[PDB]
RNA sequence: CGCUCUCUGC
RNA sequence: UGUGGCAGAGAGCG
C-alpha cells in the first residue's frame, strides 16, 4: 500500500489547512489508516457473497466519506445495504454536493 | 466573559478543545487591541 | 543509565571499610512515592544515627528503588589516610625510571629533584609545572587502579587493552612509588616541602601519561604510548615540536582520489577528481634528518612507522600519522619562565642589506588596503567615528588587564587588572583624558602576559593602558564589518564546519596549479613587521584625513595614527629578581585592538609583494591568496604541467625572495596538501589537530571543582571526534570525582547522573555523548523546575560596588555625552549592562557560585521542593512528544566520507545524509529596530527592554528615540507607519530563534536540510504559526538523529498535531 | 434532541471561526445549550395559550 | 450613551482586526471614549456662541 | 547584544 | 586581599 503518513502529506500539502480556524476539511482525515482500508475491502467480499445485508455509519459534518459514498453505491448494488442507510447517505450527498 | 454550554467543556473532542482555545484567544485578543487603544 | 552502576562500584572500591556507608536519596514527582521517599530518607538518617544495620531496609521500600529517581549518595567514612599506596603497592611491581639531565638545553628544564633548583621554598614556584585543575595527581590514580581492578576478569580484545594499561600503569606507579605521592593542600597546589625530594616535573609527566595510556586501544597505540611516556619524563622542550614538524611535508606526498570542494557562496559540492602528489627530491632530505633528530632524540618504533609507511604513501594507513600528529600534544605544556619565554620572541637581527623596492610597495598596499576598508564610513561620516570615545567605554571587555592596581571603593581595597573598573576610578579623580594617549617609553614601558601551548614556543601578550583600545575601537570594527563582506579574512570563513575556515583548498587543485603555504608565526619581530608597517598605516590615516570634513573623525582618526606612532618605539617590563628590564621592541603583537586585521593586511601585502617576483622566471595568474593573522596560503596556476623542479626551484625562490627582507621561512610547496596550527587537509580529506590537555591546564581559571568537570568532559567530547580517544568510563570517575565536595573531614555527598546531565547552569555531560538530551518525564521538569527557580542570585561585593559614587558617576559620565531627558529608563539599563560585565571579576562570580552550590546543598541534603510553576524547554516538549509515531526505515548509502577521523556512527550519519547545505535565521538583532539605533548610535538595549518599552505608550517612546539622537520626522513617519505591533511579533520571533541548540559538536556537522532526512519527517503543513511549525519540524529531525547517534538504525515520524495543542502552545511558545 | 456538542462544533465547522480576525460569527453560538430550547417550546406555547 | 466597551465590539466586527496584519482600522478605534465627547459637544456651541 | 568556557591567528 | 590578555566563531547564564 501506500503508507497512511506519506498519503496524508500529500492530502494535506493539498487542502491547506489553517491551524487557527474551525474548517470543514480537517474531518477528511480521519480514519485513512490501513487496518480499515483492509477491513472495508474484506467485509464488502464477504458480504456480497454470503448475502449479509450491511448498513453504513457516518457523520454529515465529513464530505469525503459521502464522496467516497458515491464509488461505493455505483460498484455495490443498492439493495445490499439496508434502506434506512443509504437513504440517509444518498440524501445527504443530494443535499450537500449536488443541488 | 464566556458564555459556551459548559457540558461542552467536559470533551476532550478535538473540535471543543479547539473551541474552548479558540474563544479564549478571540477575549484575549480583543483585550490585546483595547489595551492597544486605550494606552 | 549506566553511571550510577559505577559511581556504586567506585564507592565500594575507594573506601572499603566497615565504617564507609553508602545512604542514597531519591525524589518523584508523584506525592504520594515522593512523601514515601522523605519517610525512606527520614528511616535511613535515624537508623544510620542509631549503629543499627542499614541493610534490612533496602527490601521493605522496593517501590522507591523501581520507580524513583536517585539525586546522590552520601559517605560517613573517616580519614584514613595515606590510602593510596596501600592500594597501589601491587601495581608498581616493575623498576622505576631514570632521568637523563643532558638532554634539554636549559638546566631547570630538565627532570632532575626540586631541592637541586630551588634550595629556599620562598624562591619555590610551582608554576613552571602546575598542572592548573582542581583534581589531583592522587585522583587520577585512583581512577586508573579502580579501573584496572573493575577489568581483572575479562578475556577479550579488553584484556590485550587491560595488559598494554596495565604495563604502563606499571612504569608510571614504579616512577611514584620510587618517592612517593604529593599531597595536595585546601587550593589543590603542591608546596615545596612535599616536593623537595622530588622531580620537578613529575606530576604533569604523571598526568600526562595517565590522560595518554587511557586513550590506548591498539598495538601502535601501546608503541606510541611506551616510547613518548620513558622519554616525556626527561625530555621536556624537544619532543612535541620536533614530532609535530614533519607532518607538513607528508601532507605533498597524498594522492587524491575523490575530493570536497567549497563555493564562494559556501557550500559544499563533491568532486571526483584526481590530483597527483609532485613533492620533490630535497623535501625528502629534509624529512630524512628530521627523523634523524626523532632517532636520535631516542625513538625508535615511530621512525619505523613514518618510513615503512612510505612505501606505498597510501591514504588508508594514513590517519594513524594524524593519530601521532595527536599524540604529540597530549605530553603537556613547556612551562618555561616569563624571561627566557620572551627571549624566544625579543632576538633581533636588522640589517642595512635588505632593499628598498619591497618595503616601498609593501607600504603602500598596507595603505591601499586600509583605505579600501575605510572609503565608506570615512566618507559618508558615520557616528561610530563621531563618538568613538563612548563607543569604546562601552565595548570594554572586562578582563582586559592593564596594569594592576590598588583601588578603594568605600571601605575595601582591590588589585584589579581590569580596565572598566580602572575607567570607574580614573573618572572621579579628573583623570580620564582619552585625547591625551599616554606615551610608552623609557617613563613607562609594558607589562607582559604568557601564552602557552604544546608543540610550539611560549608567546608574549601585551598588557597595554585602556586608551589604546578606546582610539583603536571604532575603525577597527569597521574594518571588520567591511572586510566579512569580502574575501581574505577569517571573518569572511567562519561559521562552525567544513565549507568554512578554508573553503578554498580544493577548487583550484590539478596537474596544472600549485600551492605554497606557510608559516609566519615568528614573525612578530621581524624588520618587516616594524617602521615600513606603522608608516603605511599612519600614511593611509593622512589620506583618509584629507578624505573627510568632519572633525571628531578627524581626531579619532589622528588619535590612532599617534597611537601608531608611539607604539613605534615601545619597551616592555619584565622584572628579574630586584632590577628591571625594558627592552627595546618596535614592532607588532596582540594585546591591541588591531592586531588581526592588521597583521593580515601585513601578510597580504607581503605576498603580493613577494609574489611579483617569482613572475621573473614563471608565468601564472594568482587565483586565491588567503591570510589569516600569522598563517598564509597561495593558490597558483600556470600555462603548463607541473614538474617536481618547478615546485623546488619555487620554493628556493620563495626563501631568497624572503631573505632579502631580511626574513626566516621554512618555505613549502605542494600540490595537494597544507599545514597550519590547528588544521591540514590530505587526499581531500580534513584532519585536525586534537591537541587538548585534559589533566593539564594552560593557566589557573576561577571555575569551581564542578565546571572543571564540564569542560573536561567538552574538551573529550572534542577529542573524541577529532580522532584522540579516551576511555570514556574514566571520564566519568573523573566527573565524580571532581563533583565530589566536602562537606567535612569524613562526611562526602556525590550527585548522580540525573543532576550532572540536566539542562540547567549546572549542566556537566550527557547520558549519551554526542547528543544533547531533554526531558519527556514529569522528574526531568521537576528538577529543571527547581534549579531554574536557584540559578537567579545575588553578589554583596557587586552589590556594594554597583552602591558606590564611581559606579553612578560612571553611569551619568556615559549619559552626559547624549542627551539629558531620559534619566530611569536607559541609567539603569546602562548600569544593568554593567552588571553583565562587573561578573567577570572573579570574587563576584566566586561568591554568586558558591552561594548557588550552598542552595544545591541545601536541597540536596533534605527532599525537594515544587518551586512553583515555572516554565522552562521541557514543558514544552512534554506535550509536543505524545502525538508523534514511529516506524522502522531504511536510508542508504550515498555520500561520501570526508572527516575519516569520526567515530563510525557520526559518520554512519554523514555517510547517509549529507554534510552542511548551511543556513542563518538572524546575523544579530536585524528585525526592526537595532539596525536603525546602530546607524544613530551604537547602544543595543536588551530585548527585554524593547519587549517593554514597545508596550509603553507611543510618547515617551518618541521621547526616547530623540533622546537617542534621531530627529522627530522619523519617530513621527514610525508611529504613523503603526510598526510596534509588528515589532512585538518580530522581537518574539527572535526569542523562539534564540535557541542555540544545533551546535554542540555532533548537531554542528549534520544537514538537516537534506531530502533524505526530510522525506522520513512527514509532518503536515498548517499555516499561520512560523514557530511552532518550525520548531516541530525542528525537533522531529533530532529525535531522527539522535536515534540514530545511540542505536544507529533509522526510523520514520509523523505527527498529525492537533490544532488545538498548537494553540495551547503558542501561549508558552513565545515566553521564557 | 439533536446534540448540542455535535450542533454547536458542526455550526463552527460551517462558520470557518477564525481565531485571528474579528468576526461577527462567534456571536451567534450564544446560548444554543438545551434548557433554552424548552423554556422556549414551553413560553410560546404557554402565552399563547394564556 | 452606550458604554464604550459594547461599541467596541460592534466597530471591531465590522473593522475585523487581524492580530498580525497591520490593516490600519485600528486607528480607526483611536479616541473614542467618553467625556471627550462631552468635551467636543461643549466645545462646537460654546465656540459659535462666544 | 553584556560575562565564563572550547579552541582559533596572537 | 598577591594575577596571566586582543578579536573570530560554538555552547551555558541576562
Amino acid at each position: 500500500l501506500v503508507s497512511t503518513e506519506a498519503q496524508i502529506q500529500k492530502m494535506s500539502q493539498d487542502l491547506q489547512l489553517e491551524a487557527l480556524t474551525i474548517q470543514s476539511e480537517t474531518q477528511f482525515l480521519t480514519g485513512i489508516n490501513s487496518q480499515a482500508a483492509n477491513d472495508c475491502f474484506k467485509t464488502l467480499i464477504a458480504a456480497m457473497l454470503s448475502q449479509r445485508t450491511m448498513s453504513l455509519d457516518f457523520v454529515t459534518t465529513n464530505y469525503m466519506s459521502l464522496i467516497s459514498g458515491m464509488w461505493l453505491l455505483t460498484v455495490v448494488p443498492n439493495d445490499m445495504f439496508i434502506r434506512e442507510s443509504l437513504v440517509a447517505c444518498q440524501l445527504a450527498i443530494i443535499n450537500t454536493i449536488i443541488y | 466573559e464566556i458564555k459556551i454550554a459548559d457540558e461542552v467543556k467536559k470533551s476532550n473532542k478535538e473540535e471543543s478543545k479547539q473551541l474552548l482555545e479558540v474563544l479564549k484567544t478571540k477575549e484575549e485578543h480583543q483585550k490585546e487591541v483595547q489595551y492597544e487603544i486605550l494606552q | 543509565g549506566k553511571y550510577n552502576l559505577i559511581l556504586s562500584e567506585y564507592l565500594s572500591f575507594i573506601y572499603n571499610s566497615q565504617s564507609a556507608v553508602q545512604i542514597p536519596i531519591y525524589y518523584s514527582s508523584n506525592s504520594e512515592l515522593e512523601n514515601r521517599c522523605i519517610e525512606f530518607h527520614s528511616k535511613c538518617l535515624e537508623n544510620s544515627k542509631n549503629g543499627l544495620s542499614l541493610k534490612k531496609l533496602f527490601v521493605e521500600y522496593s517501590d522507591v528503588i523501581e520507580n524513583a529517581t536517585l539525586l546522590s549518595i552520601l559517605s560517613y567514612s573517616y580519614d584514613k589516610y595515606n590510602a593510596v599506596e596501600r592500594k597501589l603497592v601491587k601495581y608498581a611491581k616493575g623498576k622505576p625510571l631514570e632521568a637523563d639531565l643532558t638532554v634539554n638545553e636549559l638546566d631547570y628544564e630538565n627532570n632532575k629533584i626540586t631541592s637541586e633548583l630551588f634550595p629556599t621554598a620562598e624562591e619555590y614556584t610551582d608554576l613552571l609545572m602546575d598542572p592548573a585543575i582542581l583534581t589531583s595527581l592522587s585522583s587520577n590514580l585512583n581512577a586508573v587502579m579502580f579501573w584496572l581492578e573493575k577489568h581483572e576478569n575479562d578475556v577479550a580484545e579488553k584484556l590485550k587493552i587491560y595488559k598494554r594499561r596495565l604495563d604502563l600503569f606499571t612504569i608510571v606507579a614504579s616512577t611514584v612509588n620510587k618517592y612517593g605521592v604529593p599531597r595536595h593542600n585546601a587550593k589543590y597546589r603542591y608546596e615545596y616541602e612535599v616536593m623537595k625530594d622530588k622531580p620537578y616535573y613529575l606530576v604533569t609527566w604523571a598526568n600526562s601519561s595517565i590522560e595518554m595510556l587511557m586513550s590506548v586501544f591498539s598495538h601502535e597505540d601501546y608503541l606510541i604510548a611506551r616510547e613518548l611516556i620513558v622519554l616525556s619524563y626527561s625530555n621536556r622542550s624537544t619532543l612535541a615540536k620536533l614530532v609535530s614538524s614533519p607532518m607538513s611535508i607528508l601532507v605533498a606526498l597524498v594522492d587524491i582520489n575523490g575530493t570536497f570542494i567549497t563555493n564562494e557562496e559556501l557550500e559544499l559540492e563533491f568532486s571526483n577528481k584526481y590530483v597527483r602528489a609532485i613533492v620533490p627530491d630535497q623535501t625528502f632530505d629534509e624529512l630524512k634528518q628530521m627523523l634523524d633528530n626523532m632517532r636520535k632524540a631516542g625513538l625508535t618504533d615511530i621512525p619505523k612507522m613514518i618510513q615503512d609507511w612510505l612505501v606505498d604513501c597510501s591514504i588508508e594507513k594514513f590517519p594513524l600519522m594524524a593519530k601521532i600528529y595527536s599524540w604529540s600534544f597530549h605530553v603537556g605544556f613547556r612551562k618555561q619562565k616569563m624571561l627566557d619565554a620572551a627571549l624566544d620572541q625579543l632576538k633581533t637581527e636588522y640589517t642595512e642589506d635588505v632593499d628598498d623596492e619591497m618595503y616601498r610597495e609593501y607600504t603602500m598596499l598596507i595603505r591601499d588596503e586600509v583605505v579600501k576598508m575605510l572609503e565608506e564610513p570615512v566618507k559618508h561620516d558615520d557616528h561610530l567615528l563621531q563618538d568613538s570615545e563612548l563607543a569604546g567605554l562601552l565595548s570594554m571587555s572586562s578582563a582586559s588587564n592593564g596594569e594592576s592596581r590598588q583601588l578603594k571603593f568605600g571601605r575595601k581595597t582591590i588589585f584589579s587588572t581590569k580596565k572598566n573598573m580602572h575607567v570607574m576610578d580614573d573618572m572621579a579623580n579628573g583623570r580620564y583624558t582619552p585625547g591625551i594617549i599616554p606615551p610608552v617609553n623609557v617613563d613607562k614601558p609594558i607589562p607582559l602576559g604568557r601564552r602557552d601551548v604544546p608543540g610550539r614556543r611560549t608567546r608574549i601578550i601585551f598588557i597595554l593602558p585602556y586608551e589604546y583600545f578606546i582610539a583603536q575601537h571604532a575603525v577597527v570594527e569597521k574594518m571588520l564589518i567591511y572586510a566579512k563582506h569580502t574575501r581574505e579574512y577569517a571573518e569572511f570563513y567562519s561559521q562552525s564546519n567544513q565549507l568554512l575556515s578554508y573553503g578554498d583548498v580544493t577548487r583550484f587543485l590539478s596537474n596544472n596549479s600549485m600551492v605554497l603555504y606557510t608559516d609566519v608565526s615568528q614573525w612578530d619581530s621581524s624588520q618587516h613587521n616594524t617602521q615600513p608597517f606603522r608608516k603605511g598605516i599612519i600614511m593611509g590615516l593622512d589620506m583618509l584625513a584629507n578624505m573627510t570634513n568632519d572633525a571628531r573623525v578627524i581626531q579619532t582618526l589622528n588619535l590612532y595614527k599617534q597611537t601608531q606612532i608611539n607604539l613605534m618605539d615601545s619597551y616592555v617590563q619584565i622584572p628579574d629578581g630586584n632590577v628591571i628590564k625594558k627592552i627595546q621592541y618596535g614592532a607588532v603583537a596582540s594585546g591591541e585592538k588591531q592586531t588581526k586585521a592588521a597583521n593580515s593586511i601585513a601578510n597580504l601585502a607581503l605576498i603580493k609583494t613577494v609574489l611579483s617576483r617569482i613572475s621573473n622566471k614563471y608565468s601564472f595568474a594568482t587565483k586565491i591568496i588567503r591570510v589569516d593573522g600569522d598563517d598564509n596560503y597561495a593558490v597558483l596556476q600556470f600555462n603548463t604541467e607541473v614538474t617536481k623542479q618547478m615546485v623546488q626551484d619555487v620554493s628556493n625562490d620563495v626563501r631568497e625572495t624572503y631573505a632579502r627582507m631580511n626574513t626566516k621561512v621554512k618555505a613549502l610547496v605542494s600540490t595537494v596538501g597544507i599545514e597550519i596550527a590547528k588544521r591540514y587537509i590530505a587526499g581531500g580529506k580534513i584532519f585536525f589537530r586534537a591537541g587538548i590537555n585534559l589533566l593539564n591546564n594552560e593557566k589557573k581559571g576561577q571555575s569551581t571543582q564542578w565546571d572543571q568537570a564540564a569542560v573536561l568532559y567538552s574538551n573529550y567530547i572534542v577529542n573524541r571526534l577529532r580522532g584522540f580517544e579516551t576511555d570514556r568510563e574514566f571520564i566519568l570517575t573523573k566527573i565524580m570525582q571532581m563533583t565530589s565536595v566536602a562537606i567535612t573531614g569524613s562526611l562526602r555527598l556525590f550527585p548522580s547522573e540525573r543532576v550532572l546531565t540536566t539542562n540547567s547552569t549546572f549542566k556537566v555531560f550527557d547520558s549519551e555523548d554526542f547528543i544533547i538530551e531533554y526531558g519527556t518525564t514529569d522528574d526531568e521538569v521537576y528538577i529543571q523546575r527547581a534549579f531554574m527557580s536557584l540559578s537567579s542570585q545575588k553578589s554583596g561585593i557587586a552589590d556594594e560596588i554597583a552602591a558606590s559614587s564611581t559606579f553612578k558617576n560612571y553611569v551619568s559620565r556615559l549619559s552626559e555625552q547624549l542627551l539629558f531627558s531620559k534619566n530611569n529608563i536607559v541609567s539603569r539599563g546602562i548600569a544593568l549592562t554593567e552588571k553583565a560585565k562587573l561578573n567577570s571579576y572573579a570574587p563576584i562570580s566566586l561568591e554568586k557560585r558558591r552561594a548557588q552550590i550552598s542552595a544545591l546543598l541545601t536541597m540536596l541534603q533534605k527532599p525537594v521542593t515544587f518551586k512553583s510553576s515555572k516554565i522552562t524547554i521541557n514543558d514544552i516538549l512534554r506535550d509536543i512528544k505524545p502525538f508523534f509515531t514511529v516506524n522502522e526505515a531504511h536510508l542508504p548509502i550515498q555520500y561520501q566520507k570526508f572527516m575519516p577521523t569520526l567515530p563510525d556512527n557520526v559518520q554512519y550519519i554523514i555517510q547517509c545524509i549529507g554534510s552542511r547545505t548551511y543556513q542563518i535565521e538572524d546575523d544579530g538583532s536585524k528585525s526592526a529596530i537595532s539596525r536603525l539605533i546602530s546607524k544613530y548610535s551604537v547602544y543595543k538595549p536588551s530585548i527585554e527592554e524593547l519587549y517593554k518599552v514597545i508596550s509603553l505608550h507611543e510618547n515617551e517612546i518618541q521621547l526616547y528615540l530623540i533622546s537617542l539622537g534621531i530627529p522627530k520626522i522619523d519617530a513621527d513617519t514610525y508611529v504613523g507607519s503603526k510598526i510596534y505591533s509588528q515589532d512585538k511579533y518580530r522581537i518574539l520571533e527572535s526569542y523562539v530563534y534564540n535557541l542555540l541548540s544545533i551546535n554542540y559538536g555532533c548537531y554542528q556537522l549534520f544537514d538537516f536540510n537534506s531530502p533524505d532526512l526530510e522525506k522520513l519527517i512527514r509532518i503536515p503543513f498548517k499555516g499561520k504559526i512560523p514557530a511552532v511549525t518550525f520548531i516541530l519540524h525542528l525537533y522531529a529531525k533530532l529525535e531522527v538523529i539522535n536515534h540514530a547517534i545511540k542505536n544507529g538504525s533509522w526510523i520514520s515520524l509523523f505527527c498529525n498535531y492537533p490544532k488545538s495543542e498548537m494553540i495551547k502552545l503558542w501561549k508558552k511558545m513565545w515566553n521564557i
